[PDB]
């Protein structure tokens, strides 16, 4: 049996403008099995109210999910996405980069 | 242009933790509208789109019934698969099934879908003719003998060509405003430092629908594939999609690269350069 | 709506 790693993308719903309310998105895809832990982090801390989509998969059978929360991008706050899966040696953190 | 309704079933066994999980999600094109999770306190078909909420109680009750039957069936399927591959009762295993219909422009079934996998690998799939099956291995051919014996293909063809297409059309009408729309992407090129003699040109396409889109790079008119990176199309969470394609370009050569965008929401395919 | 038919493996 083969198990596949999660591709991780951290981005914002709308273009990031300081002071303006927005949505932080962590899209995880191409993994298997479906079990997976995903957390949105503000300054290394787990965010409060984080929603996620319903489990689904692509044509290559790999699963995908979107986690997202409300956030207001500013200057001092640091945002990231922490993902853990059976294919990983441990949780993987991907920082939110406004250029990607 | 052409539309489709697809259902996705996922069944996950979990030895020593009770019954397997069974999720079913419904999609019209790139828009989810229904869910069913056996791991919910009170399992039942739920609306995930606004244009389906107005469906009568009969609809939701019957859908719930069908969902439950499917769940049980797949719970049996997992054990059967254990028997076919001669596997232990301790391991966790997965069965996935995607099935649906592509409503063509002629109003007829452009393509029918009914394919399933075991532990992430092809298991059995309905062929294009919608009369024959393709089994991935010798274990799936048991299931093939079974489905051929009961003329399952005929029944399912009956479903695809009829009820499936019809419900698809109804969904398309009730959600015309969000389903029958083509939103073009907002595009733009950004520059990023990489090396003392190299850089990155990132082409951005945001807030478009449907997801289908073509993002390419060209060097002085000739397609460019080397030193490129095209991330998987991602969701905005608001019913839109995003995508960017970057290229590593030697300093001073920026003006020679162009980005090309194709989307049904665009009257004419776009050509972009980095602008000051 | 989902399909009425879902034959066992």
């Amino acid at each position: 049996m083969i198990q596949r790693t999660p591709k991780i993308q951290v981005y914002s719903r709308h273009p990031p403008e300081n002071g303006k309310p927005n949505f932080l998105n962590c899209y995880v895809s191409g993994f298997h099995p479906s079990d997976i832990e995903v957390d949105l982090l503000k300054n290394g801390e787990k965010m409060g109210k984080v929603e996620h989509s319903d489990l689904s998969f692509s044509k290559d059978w790999s699963f995908y999910l979107l986690y997202y929360t409300e956030f207001t991008p500013n200057e001092k706050d640091e945002y990231a996405c922490r993902v853990n899966h059976v294919t990983l040696s441990g949780p993987r953190t991907v920082k939110w980069d406004r250029d990607m | 242009g052409s539309h489709s309704m697809k259902y996705f079933y996922t069944s996950v066994s979990r030895p020593g933790r009770g019954e397997p999980r069974f999720i079913s999600v419904g999609y019209v094109d790139d828009t989810q509208f229904v869910r069913f999770d056996s791991d919910a306190e009170s399992p039942r078909e739920e609306p995930r789109a606004p244009w389906v909420e107005q469906e009568g109680p009969e609809y939701w009750e019957e859908a719930t019934r069908r969902a439950k039957e499917a769940a049980q069936t797949h719970r049996e399927n997992l054990r059967t698969a254990l028997r076919y591959y001669n596997q232990s009762e301790a391991g966790s295993h997965t069965i996935q099934k995607m099935y649906g219909c592509d409503l063509g422009p002629d109003g007829r079934l452009l393509r029918g879908y009914h394919q399933s996998a075991y532990d992430g690998k092809d298991y059995i799939a309905l062929n294009g003719d919608l009369r024959s099956w393709t089994a991935a291995d010798m274990a799936a051919q048991n299931t093939q003998r079974k489905w051929e014996g009961n003329r399952y293909a005929e029944r399912f063809r009956a479903y695809l060509e009829g009820e499936c297409l019809e419900w698809l059309r109804r969904y398309l009408e009730n959600g015309k405003e969000t389903l029958q729309r083509a939103d073009p992407p907002k595009t733009h090129v950004t520059h990023h430092p990489v090396s003392d003699h190299e850089a990155t040109l990132r082409c951005w396409a945001l807030g478009f629908y449907p997801a289908e889109i073509t993002l390419t790079w060209q060097r002085d008119g000739e397609e460019q594939t080397q030193d490129t990176e095209f991330v998987e199309t991602r969701p905005g969470g608001d019913g839109t999609f995003q995508k960017w394609g970057a290229v590593v370009v030697p300093s001073g050569e920026e003006q020679r690269y162009t980005c090309h965008v194709q989307h049904e929401g665009l009257p004419e395919p776009l050509t972009l350069r980095w602008e000051p | 709506q989902t399909s009425q038919w879902d034959d066992p493996w």
